[PDB]
RNA sequence: UGAAGUCAAGUCCCUAUGGUCUUUAUACGUUGGGCUACACACGUGUUACAAGGGUAAAUACAAAAAGACGCAAAAAAGUAAUUUUGAGCAAACCUUUAAAAAUUACCUUAGUUCAGAUUGUUUUAUGAAAUUCUAAAACAUGAAGAUGAAAUCGUUAGUAAUUG
RNA sequence: AAUCUUACCAACGUUUCAGGCUUUAUCAGUAGUAUGAUUAAUAUCAAAAUUAUAUGAUUUAGUACGGAAUUGCAUGGCUGUC
């Protein structure tokens, strides 16, 4: 038999003090909460392999966390949730900048190294639409596909004149234009005028990518 | 993080005008919309809405849905362009 | 709030043989107790620490 | 100079509940009434006086906004004037609360308003609401 | 209804059923293709086990109380003989012939 | 004449005035409170 | 996230406002309340009340007792004051420019 | 117009008497706002209130009258930092002396 | 405590002032934003890479300084930050202030009961207001780092270093 | 450097003295506030309650307009360093 909770799995052969280690959320203080119920030292196993002990070990060990569920993934959800709805903190995650307001001109390497949850949890989302292209690939697309859905809504007025652009050659020459979307994962851009002074980037609506990558004219630029 | 619950959360005397003016059931409007003290939180009534919110020089739109509800106004706007650095 | 989530001797079995402070109950009987305080640095023990009545107790 | 504050283990935690230490509320009993109280100053007919000591204090640095350093107006009062019972005394020890008191004297200080005047008729309306509340015990 | 919404507008709390479609989910965002997410949950699949949400912080209401004390009044008097009932009206009737309170009270009306 | 001390104590409970409260607009335009009957109405 | 956990301890976390029953008082609760009346003491429970906002000490006008004395700007404090001859410099320095303006206007 | 002083010294004198007279207004208001056995719609009135006022008359931030100066001031004495370097050499300030420990 | 005067050193943007320019704007008030950006790199400084260390428990000794648009004891609650409460003092009188060490016991040289960043979520405090853009506590996350190339700096006894 | 600060950017608005003195004209059921409404905000409007306090509130003209605008290689003043 066996018993799962918090995405560990327990069987009549474990050690409930070693799974300090591995279990994500549950350290120091809240075995002693937990040894306190079940009225026994750490040294003594808390599992046998007769059943008055495994039913007295599952009915004790679910009242303090609900079955079918994590603590991983739950703070991870909340993590996505923020970049979700194009909020402030969705983007810094993303990028590997701080969130508490912590400064960047000097030092912010931990974050870019450690923090890597919301990495990891796009690359999946882009395997379930764009397969299974290799990473280095789908990393230039989520990043020039955010980057578009930003300018759209807060730089609107400099959208709108990379779409015109785009429609104006469309009617009057029908030939061939590209998208440079190996320079969009660096953030390069083109497209309006400036204070200072063919390809496009910038005009398109959201979820273009796929409009173009699975649907002649159009070719795409992902690589150098 | 925020604050604690029991401090209850900031809406200005703009949006509690705005609430009221939703409450008679004036709709909003070219300077209705308008916000401004991004702090406020971001009210209950005033789904199915939208808000032009100031930054700077222009502005931004957005609409209100639940799962906007409780957030800030200033959470979903950027106000200073991003840097990079050029070839 | 003195316990924090323990268990008092005077509940445990063993102890309670001894715990209690009864040697009148012994026809023919004596009772001698101690402090030890190795573990305790300038550690105050003294019959008000316990509640404990006077007389019967030897600084 | 000042020793350190540190929280001696005065008591110890488990100790059993029969073998504990408790005391019933000693105030609890038939309180006086007013004749009972007026029949025991019968050799000054109805007539008490005490005696009290005064200080206060000035300054040549109150005036226009710190003029309020002078309000406090602080008393002591004598007590063998008061045939002080056991347990008039200790209802006395608990109106004053956290407060210095002696067998012999004890404390009184009104800093309520800006006048010492109103400052001192308080403790007067005070010492009065101490006696008739303290002498309402046996 | 003006004053409640500095209570009722409150951060929302996700369920058990809602993370399981963030991982599902296709599109990065939200307010990009709104209503595929109203879909995206309305897909029914029963066959996995009985689910327990976490459960949420505690949570206080409108009308709620945090600590409730026991009422009293501001000068409590032991009047069951009824001694002080006439210290008292002396007190306080000195009061008003020395420094009156007949305000005009532009606020309050009683 | 004028009341006393004592006797308005005996006219303490005594509360006759009406309709007292929190309140806005009221005084000044009492037609937007009847607005605000309708709406909530006409949501129900 | 927000991990809770289940506190096995019970019961109001007691203060003296909550363990005051006021049906049935003792004696020793009778005597503090009477000090209430004599003092204004207050009882409240763990949690906070507004009294601490209102026994605070908060005076804005010894400020203003500076602002008021007007040593920096004498004029707004002593009207009487006019200074006669910074202002003939004031003056005969500007009619002078006046005298180089209208004769560089020219050249 | 007025010069830059005699400008600012106003703006944080009216600072202060608005606070000195919504004073009271607003302690009580903000009694209630951390009163936490009352319920919370009351508790909320009052924040409502609390900030229905102006609070441009509540910015308040220091400042020298002689320098103009609002960064550094001595409030032992009152006055900036600017000048108390030039008062020293005439010795204009009173029982001051320089500390030789 | 520090001469004469040099480095046309620095500042007209603390304030003053000569010349020059502007005066329906190069002036003024307010709201919001910004000074907190982030490829690479420099200077400064705190904390660590452990066992003359880390931790738990019981429990000692200070100076100097400050206090009413304040300090805030005692008792009590909380896990803890902290809160309720406000005796007493405008003062060598009342109050705010120690740790390291020492004692007893565990951990037994391991990227570790070392390190402690970063991140999620409640709670705690101030304020009108914390998202842009504050500090702290707890449950949980637990990355780099294993005494640092060439080069180079401080010190002369109650000094270095360590402790608060 | 959370706002103010703060000079900078964007936008709404103001166009010449705070107090005191002199002066032109009107209003006085008007004026003011811990009041009320209004705006993002200063501003602006006003009678449900409250305040009435001696010789008012508002307005024209005048009484050194203003300036973190520039030249520290025109200077004071303040200061570093040898
Ligand atoms: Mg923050
Ligand atoms: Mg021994
Ligand atoms: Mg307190
Ligand atoms: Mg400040
Ligand atoms: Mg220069
Ligand atoms: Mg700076
Ligand atoms: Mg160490
Ligand atoms: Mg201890
Ligand atoms: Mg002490
Ligand atoms: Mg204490
Ligand atoms: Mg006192
Ligand atoms: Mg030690
Ligand atoms: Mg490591
Ligand atoms: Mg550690
Ligand atoms: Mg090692
Ligand atoms: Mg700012
Ligand atoms: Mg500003
Ligand atoms: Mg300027
Ligand atoms: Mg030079």
């Amino acid at each position: 038999e066996f018993f799962q909770l918090n995405g560990y799995i327990f069987t009549k052969d474990t050690e409930f003090i070693n799974t300090k280690k591995k279990i994500f959320g549950w350290n120091d203080y809240t075995y002693k909460i937990i040894y306190n119920r079940f009225e026994k030292f750490y040294s003594e196993n808390l599992i046998s392999y007769k059943d008055t002990e495994w039913k007295k070990f599952k009915s004790i060990l679910s009242t303090f966390f609900p079955k079918s569920r994590s603590l991983k993934n739950r703070m991870d959800t909340n993590i996505f949730f923020l970049d979700f709805l194009n909020t402030y903190r969705g983007l810094r995650h993303s990028k590997g900048l701080p969130v508490r307001g912590q400064r960047t001109w000097t030092n912010a390497w931990s974050v870019y190294r450690s923090n890597l949850n919301l990495r990891k949890f796009k690359l999946e989302i882009a395997k379930r639409i764009y397969g299974n292209m290799p990473t280095p690939s789908l990393t230039t697309i989520y990043l020039a596909e955010q980057i578009n859905y930003i300018w759209k809504l807060q730089w609107k007025r400099e959208w709108l004149q990379a779409r015109s652009k785009r429609l104006k050659l469309m009617q009057n020459e029908h030939a061939m234009f590209k998208i440079d979307i190996n320079s969009m994962s660096k953030g390069y851009i083109d497209g309006f005028d400036k204070k200072k002074e063919n390809t496009f980037t910038l005009g398109f609506e959201p979820g273009f990518t796929l409009f173009y990558l699975r649907p002649n004219k159009i070719k795409i630029v992902l690589n150098e | 993080m925020g604050k604690s619950h029991w401090r209850l959360k900031y809406i200005s005397k703009s949006i509690i005008s705005k609430i009221i003016k939703e409450s008679i059931g004036i709709k909003i409007k070219k300077k209705i919309s308008v916000i401004m003290n991004k702090s406020s939180t971001i009210p209950s009534s005033l789904t199915d809405n939208t808000f032009y919110i100031h930054k700077g020089y222009k502005f931004r739109e957005l609409k209100i849905k639940d799962y906007h509800v409780g957030f800030k106004f200033g959470e979903f706007i950027l106000t200073r362009k991003p840097n990079i650095f050029p070839k | 709030t003195q316990l924090r989530s323990t268990v008092p001797p005077y509940h445990l079995t063993v102890p309670r043989a001894f715990l209690n402070f009864d040697g009148h109950k012994f026809k023919n009987g004596f009772v001698l107790c101690a402090s030890s305080v190795k573990n305790f640095h300038k550690h105050i023990f003294g019959p008000d620490s316990i509640d404990f009545p006077l007389g019967y107790s030897h600084e | 100079s000042r020793q350190a504050t540190v929280k001696h283990l005065t008591k110890y935690e488990a100790i059993p509940h029969y073998m504990k230490q408790t005391l019933r509320d000693p105030h609890e009993y038939k309180l006086r009434s007013m004749q009972q109280i007026k029949d025991d100053l019968k050799d000054t007919d109805g007539k008490f006086v005490a005696r009290i000591d005064i200080f206060y204090k000035d300054y040549n640095d109150a005036k226009f906004h710190e003029s309020a350093m002078n309000k406090k107006v602080k008393m002591n009062v004598h007590l063998k004037n008061w045939k002080l019972t056991h347990s008039q005394k200790d209802r006395l020890s608990l109106l004053l609360g956290n407060r210095f008191m002696c067998n012999d004297y004890f404390t009184l200080i009104c800093d309520q308003y800006t006048e010492p005047e109103l400052n001192f008729e308080k403790l007067v309306q005070q010492v009065q609401e101490l006696y008739l509340e303290c002498k309402r015990a046996p | 209804h003006a004053a409640s919404q500095m209570i009722v507008s409150q951060k929302h709390f996700l369920t058990a059923k809602e993370e399981d479609r963030l991982k599902t989910v296709n599109q990065f965002y939200y307010e990009a293709d709104t209503e595929a997410w109203d879909i995206h949950l309305a897909h029914e699949e029963h066959t996995i086990e009985q689910i327990e949400n976490f459960q949420p912080p505690k949570r206080l209401g409108v009308d709620d109380i945090e600590e409730q004390l026991c009422d009293l009044p501001l000068e409590y008097y032991d009047n069951d003989d009824g001694f002080w009932n006439d210290f008292i009206k002396e007190k306080l009737n000195r009061n008003n012939a020395a420094y009156p309170a007949t305000q005009g009270r532009a606020f309050f009306k009683h | 004449r004028f009341y006393t001390y004592d006797e308005l104590i005996a006219n303490r409970d005594n509360y006759t005035i009406k309709d007292q409260l929190n309140h806005k607009y009221r005084f000044s335009n009492p037609e937007l409170i009847e607005k605000f009957n309708l709406v909530q109405s006409d949501k129900d | 996230p927000y991990i809770k956990l289940p506190n096995f301890k019970m019961g109001i976390n007691p203060s003296l406002r909550s363990k005051l029953n006021p049906l049935a008082l003792t004696g020793t609760q009778k005597i503090m309340l009477a000090s209430s009346r004599i003092f204004g003491t207050n009882i409240s429970g763990n949690l906070r009340s507004g009294n601490s906002e209102l026994q605070k000490k908060f005076s804005p006008e010894k400020e203003l007792a500076e602002f008021n004395t007007y040593a920096h700007d004498l004029s707004s404090g002593f009207p009487w004051v006019q200074y006669y001859e910074q202002k003939e410099r004031h003056k005969m320095m500007i009619e002078l420019r006046k005298m180089r303006i209208l004769m560089r206007g020219i050249k | 117009m007025l010069f830059k002083r005699r400008k600012d010294i106003l703006k944080c004198k009216y600072k202060k008497i608005y606070i000195f007279k919504n004073k009271i207004k607003n302690i009580i208001l903000k009694s209630i706002f951390f009163n936490r056995n009352i319920k919370n719609i009351n508790r909320a009135y009052a924040y409502m209130i609390l900030n229905n006022s102006k609070i441009l008359y509540k910015k308040y931030h220091k400042i020298c009258k002689f320098s103009g100066y609002r960064k550094n001031v001595n409030k032992f004495t009152g006055i900036g930092r600017h000048e108390l370097n030039r008062k020293a050499t005439l010795g204009q300030l009173q029982n001051i002396s320089m500390n030789s420990w």
